[PDB]
């Protein structure tokens, strides 16, 4: 009837079992991963035909936790799990991040990955088991997928790196890093630390990458034993003639339009060149599609910017590689809030407020592992006017939740201990303008607001968003990347921290070849940026005021 | 803790008509003292006026 | 000014009053129905023009319970009734199931039926009143509707059938059955019972049907007195020439394709036939619609399967009329769950878990008819990957809630009493695969999980979903119908129960001519199927183990 | 660095600060308005290109209250602000009502105004501050907008008018009137009073209009200093030739058709005229769009109706200007409710119920300005069948919330004080038919239900919805306006009250020229109408019918 295929291996101090072939045989792949009694059933379904006119890859990742896994009847009024919680959305994004770049270019078929936690050992975290399950299911499915990934969590106990620290071990640890990566490269890093150095935070990434390779190898063996035949998928052919004609008509014009300084005149010249080239081609032949010409023009403009940056020429706004945008800091902007601050970096502006309460205001979360009491609450509001647009107000998308979590990770390391400060603190960050890293501005504003409110924080914290552009052996590390430089980001990293250590690190690498020396250079330039911001910030406020509540 | 079964035929069992059952119980009558109806024909107070102009 | 038409009659022990013609005069029809002091106001609105190129029939039934009907202010935080609850959704589905098949073929105008409960007698259930007010509204509106339907609830006390039992009689009843039917045939049965025989249940369907006649006759008199003129709707003419051409081109080829035993090659040949017919007809004339050709092909395919089934040929998967699919029972599949099971019938699979809680985890429901504490909770999750498709996740639609309620009805008869087992029990059924009746696999999985958890259930219960196909006087009862045999279901019935008697029965008749001997043969074949499945389940686990929590 | 532009002025007893140029620099305009310590941040983003084929003006106003403004951590389960509450929606509607009519005709670009309460003084309401901020932001944006508006709140204390009274002053006030208007004319009035006369309620409107000119002048000065250049927007040219064509085809025929004294035949003839004209024109030139022709025909019909009303001819229902529709009052309709009433005015019907409860049923609202206990709960239900349509139920729009609040304001003045009646009262009003003002029938039904239940109300209250059509110096006041006569409303006012005074007043002026004397003529005609309705109502129930709790 059913013949399940089981693959068991040893992952540090735990045993990982991958079971496939018995459950959900109507999905494109389904696996059940178990790590020391924590079990996560992960399914992937892929459509074999792409809808005509699809321009973006429709990947959905859903993460669900079931209370029956922990042996508890849910405490909701309806006694059923409702919409995904904040943690579930964060874990779904954590699974999403390392697997999007691994689908081939031009793959627009709809893919959905559903990971449901079915058993939970209170000491083994279900998120690494969900990431392993997603990688295994995607590798077994046969959908075009450029390599299995492995995931690992690193901790720092007694000045030693520890693989997959347990919930009891994670209390004494000074680090909590999640590194996901393929056999050849690191893809995703999401880490919170207690003000550690840069070597201490890169060593952990290397350790976790080197310890997750057994997962990759065992998934490879499982796929060899019980994998589906690979999809016969080919990317849509590139219309080389149209690209060549558009290039010969507009490439020199665009390359030379970018040499002028003024932003508005440059935009006008760009639009002019675009209109003339598009019209000329459209008149010559009518079968040409407007959107296809627009995308080919966007692509040529992006290649122009990339070539200029890599060639040493000033950036779009006239800044150099290591230059940080202009900084403005104000405190006490709001009259009747406990603490308030307005932080502006270039065109990224955040209004951050800190509110003090009593212990009854602490948030009680009924998570699978146990009931938790949170006394530091961080909320992140990204309204539509921050980018000059209209839309829905009060709906937090996945990115608006991940950014808030990153900012909270950035500020968590300097928050006062309950004994010294026995009050509940809520920090709310409204992003009034966004043309850069809104989350790093959120971290800076949170530090300023917390000091204005009188919270006895250990030190001031600031963050910087950085990018790296690589071609062959040549690379350029760009500081304070703009909202229009996202394409120019082979490696995108967001480092937060104080003057003496890193408090949060997020890295998303979309290319191969990022060695350890490259990361050393990138995080040293990021240290210099952070220290510049922190020094500018110190002038406005240097110590917490004596205003307790 | 495991049991399988092939694709097997489940023939219908032999039917045996039931013997008619006899009871003496008499259902107690429902005691309801109320209006019962809920439309507007049940109104306790009713007033109406034709299309008119204020006095 | 306002002159209402009132019709009063006697329904068993109660007085039913139907009033129309005074309230909601802008709707197509509106009726106030009062049985004793329970009053429901039911309104039907039908659009007079169909939507351009509409294929399916949009029918919406909305059931609302107002707390002021009970003389109570709602206890929600906003002190207002919000989204419909599970009970209201289930009652709306109860109203929807009998009326949907009674609109003429080709009728695609939009119809909304809103039933608001405006007064409640605590001893009188409003659902029967809502289904007699929906029958009355639909019959007075003039919308094409093939007959007034009646509704009756039947109970079984002291070995005697009881018409419309009160809520104090339902505690001593061994049965709770809802029959809805027209003047000629029964259309919907929804029943739970404490392990009653099949003759005891058929006599209940015949009792409820022979009591509904009063209601039907009185609604017919009310329609004669104060009924709107009937709509002049006529079905869209069928393209007889196009159907004849498609038949002459593809019927023999499809009939030949269905003689092939293998599934994949048969599907490939069917797709080849469809594509070649489409290409040929498009070559003959370009104006012919593609979706219309596909629907005509599908109709011919359905008529072919029905002809083969009614003539004694084996089913599409090679099974005979009474053959059950292969079974697979696994118990104890999740490590840290109180009780768990995996039940597989062919390609329908369900993973079911049972969790034990304390008396504080019982669900408190403030229903319009009183406050009820439920100590047995059944939840049913139907994820998209069970059918191999991508879709929204975690949103239970109406059919999923109905299937969960049906499974709970199927298992509620064997659950231990609060003296024997004083704990709360939550059973969660995850449909991993669906190619049949997942709601009946949930019953078996729940029995296995409850015996694995150690719950002292009286006996094991299993269920089977079956169908009946009738043509003239020739009928075939099919056991364990698939998801691709829905068209073949002139009668679709689901019978659940133990080795001794039936614990739940659901029927949805869509034809006329089903006498009592047909229903007895159908439920004796369902008895045999249940016994086979129960014996297979017994071979795995025959009694609850020793556990408590 | 950033350079803010600040303007300070004195508004009554408060100091108002308008600040711009520092925050949200990527929006069309952004203003921080601080009255005393109540600070609201208002933002306007307007799209520069209209959607192709866009008919209506898309204007969205969002009003959000942040709990940290009050220095409190939100008490929700997630400790975070969520979906807009009822009060926030009501204040957003309040802000939307005056600004909407002030965008030039033919303006269809998308505009979103977002107001956020960033700091609150408990004695200063933030809604007037939000209105001032909206006007300032829409005047500094450049978007075609006709004049700044002011906003004032007036109370009546010690027989004197007080401007923007505090909450402490509002507790001893017999009036709460919000008046908004431009420099030339008043535009919106929403008020609640304790049975005040018509002269008393018009003096407040005049007083607040005169007192808000300081706000208008200072906004003009701020726009002079720091205003963005005015948009070069031109209304799309009107097709005068097509308007001529259709006029000559159908105008006289429609005018003659409107002398028909029967509704069914007249509408059938109108449809025939429309079909014939659209046939003719469509055939002459296929290019002509049918939707535009339908719009032109609708405009011609509306102009004919306006010419008839203003010429003294009967209305579209045969009534004159001072005639009220037919009334039908019933009390005691539902058998198990505490109090019930069916109120019918022509073709507008409301079924209203009253429920009594204890102190535990009183709603508790956590507001920024302070916690409040609401012991009178008014709820409003406008189902689709009230207008003979099909739609979604249980999802109240903003219209049904403004209407529920207006009905509650109308009934609130006569409710018994707590010492005499120590219970909680919930009134629920379901609109069964709507061909006019369902909210004023809601007020009459609420009075009747409250007397039927036994609540010792001070007096019976009824409401009337009136209209005023002005052209030059000629005006006609229309009593009991229908829903098909909305276009005829240059002024649309809804007055509620008892035999002795007005309890709620809502005006919506959209033209300039309505002097005080015109308002006295209109409120005297509305008084006569209300007294007629009240006389008819007293003939049914004349005093509270004592009943149980």
């Amino acid at each position: 009837m059913l013949n399940p295929i089981v693959r068991k291996f040893q992952y540090g101090q735990h045993t990982v079992t991958l079971e496939t072939g018995m459950m959900a045989r109507q999905a494109t792949a389904a696996v059940m991963v178990s790590m020391d009694d924590t079990a996560v059933f992960v399914t992937v379904v892929g459509q074999k035909k792409a809808k005509p006119g699809q321009d973006f890859f429709p990947l959905t990742v859903n993460y669900q936790e079931r209370t029956y896994a922990a042996g508890r009847i849910p405490g909701s009024f309806f006694r059923r799990e409702g919409r995904p919680s904040e943690g579930e959305t964060l874990i779904a994004r954590l699974i999403d991040r390392p697997i999007r770049p691994l689908f081939p270019e031009g793959f627009v078929n709809e893919v959905q990955v559903i990971a449901t936690v079915v058993s939970v050992n209170p000491q083994v975290n279900p998120d690494i088991v969900a990431m392993i399950g997603a990688s295994a299911a995607l590798s077994l499915s046969g959908i075009p997928f450029n390599g299995p990934i492995g995931a690992a969590r690193v901790g720092y106990i007694n000045d030693q790196y520890v693989l997959n620290p347990t919930q009891d071990e994670l209390k004494e640890s000074k680090l909590d890093l999640v590194v996901a990566g393929t056999e050849a490269a690191v893809l995703m890093v999401e880490s919170e630390a207690q003000l550690l150095s840069e070597d201490q935070m890169l060593g952990a990434v290397v350790f976790g990458h080197e310890q997750q390779q057994v997962v990759i190898q065992n998934i490879n063996e499982l796929v060899k034993e019980a994998g589906k035949p690979r999809w016969d998928w080919q990317p849509e052919p590139v219309n080389e003639a149209l690209n060549a004609r558009v290039a010969a008509l507009a490439e020199a014009r665009l390359s030379d339009a970018y040499r002028i300084t003024d932003k508005q005149e440059r935009y006008a010249q760009v639009d002019v060149i675009k209109s003339e080239t598009i019209a000329t081609l459209l008149a010559e032949d009518e079968t040409l599609d407007e959107n296809e010409l627009g995308e080919i023009l966007h692509a040529i403009e992006k290649n122009v910017v990339r070539s200029r940056v890599l060639a040493g020429e000033p950036r779009i706004d006239g800044r150099e590689k290591d230059m940080i945008r202009g900084l403005d800091v104000r405190t006490g902007v709001l009259p009747r809030t406990h603490g308030s601050a307005l932080f502006t970096r270039g065109e990224t502006q955040a209004l951050v407020t800190a509110t003090l309460g009593t212990a009854r205001d602490a948030q009680v979360l009924d998570e699978l592992m146990g009931e938790r009491t949170d006394t530091f609450l961080f909320h992140y509001n990204f309204p539509p006017y921050s980018v000059g647009e209209t839309g829905m107000v009060g709906s937090p998308k996945r990115r608006e939740i991940g950014h808030g979590r990153l900012a909270k990770r950035g500020v968590l390391a300097v928050m006062p201990d309950m004994d010294k400060f026995p009050y509940t603190v809520r920090v709310v960050s409204e992003i009034t303008e966004s043309n850069g890293s809104s989350s790093m501005a959120s971290v800076c504003g949170a530090s300023l607001a917390l000091m204005d409110a009188g919270v006895p924080i250990k030190a001031a914290v600031a963050g910087i968003a950085m990018g790296l552009v690589k071609e062959g052996d040549n690379y350029v590390v760009l500081s304070d990347i703009l909202g229009d430089e996202d394409h120019l980001g082979d490696m995108d990293f967001k480092v937060a921290g104080s003057r003496d250590g890193i408090s949060a690190l997020q890295m998303d690498i979309k290319i191969e070849g990022i060695t350890k020396e490259i990361m050393q250079v990138a995080l040293n330039q990021a240290k210099g940026a952070r220290l510049h911001i922190l020094g500018v910030m110190e002038q406005a406020i240097n110590a917490p005021r004596g205003d307790i509540s | 803790n495991h049991a399988t079964a092939p694709m097997t035929r489940a023939p219908a069992p032999e039917y045996v008509p039931e013997a008619p059952r006899h009871s003496d119980w008499q259902r107690p009558t429902f005691a309801f003292e109320g209006k019962g109806a809920a439309g507007g024909h049940t109104a306790t107070h009713h007033a109406s006026a034709a299309p008119a102009r204020p006095q």
